[PDB]
């Protein structure tokens, strides 16, 4: 068979769409240390939509716990990835 | 925390 | 028909793994700082350095130089890897992240790694990480029933 053009490709995002996404001044953004922390514990193993999933979760975990805007305390993150991939992918070690 |  | 099968990944490389890190922007664009994002850059580095990535680390380019940049990569030969990753750490906003000097539309990145302009990743994985902002909703807590 062909294959289409615009076939796999992952778009993972920090948040899903029209939403703030957050950083740490000095243990960097969510997202990213949620996604390494995962990596590292599961990256050569797991599939990577599936560790992508585990991220969505960690990252949905968190919130605003200390802000000085007061109507931002609390506030949270859900991540977003696009899958357009036709098989499963794993980084076992090479 | 920042707002990206 | 496998309903467990794999993308091949037995190449001589795993492949590039392009980041973008973007910290300060253009006075005039009126965005923040982004402290943090070095803390970023370094751990995305030392996760897909162990996952066999060849990392390549580019720090507040301004719009030509990132879409040069990004041209170059995709035109090189990717024909003995197994993939390719992408990472943005800057603002943004709707579809837009933000070089140093000027937003870049999403898609206009990726449409350079689509099927007919880079035939060496067709069939393989083009993966696209992106930590920033995508609108002005911040979004709330609630709880399950």
């Amino acid at each position: 068979y062909t294959l289409p053009a615009g076939a796999d490709f992952l778009m993972c995002y920090s948040v899903a769409e029209g939403y703030y996404s957050h950083r740490e001044t000095v243990n960097g953004s969510w997202y990213i240390q949620d996604l390494c922390e995962m990596l590292g514990k599961y990256g050569s193993s797991l599939e990577f939509t599936e560790l992508l999933t585990l991220v969505n979760r960690k990252v949905s975990q968190r919130r605003v716990d200390f802000c000085k805007d007061p109507s931002a305390i609390g506030k949270k993150q859900v991540p977003c990835f696009a899958s357009m991939l036709t098989k499963k992918l794993h980084f076992f070690p090479k | 925390v920042e707002i990206x | 028909f496998d309903p467990a099968e794999k993308y091949k990944m037995d190449h001589r490389r795993r492949g590039i793994a392009l980041i973008f890190n973007h910290e300060r922007f253009f006075w005039h664009l009126t965005l923040p700082e982004r402290r943090g994002t070095c803390a970023d850059r370094d751990n995305l580095t030392r996760r897909f350095s162990d996952l066999g990535f060849e990392v390549k680390c580019f720090n507040d380019l301004k719009a030509e130089e990132l879409l040069l940049k990004i041209h170059e990569v995709s035109t090189v030969s990717h024909a003995d890897a197994d993939c390719f990753v992408c990472v943005f750490l800057s603002h943004g906003e709707g579809n837009h992240i933000y070089a140093y000097d000027a937003k870049i539309e999403i898609q206009t990145l990726t449409g350079l790694f689509k099927g007919d302009k880079c035939h060496s990743l067709v069939g393989k994985p083009k993966i696209f990480i992106i930590q920033a902002c995508r609108g002005n909703q911040h979004d709330v807590p609630v709880i399950p029933l």
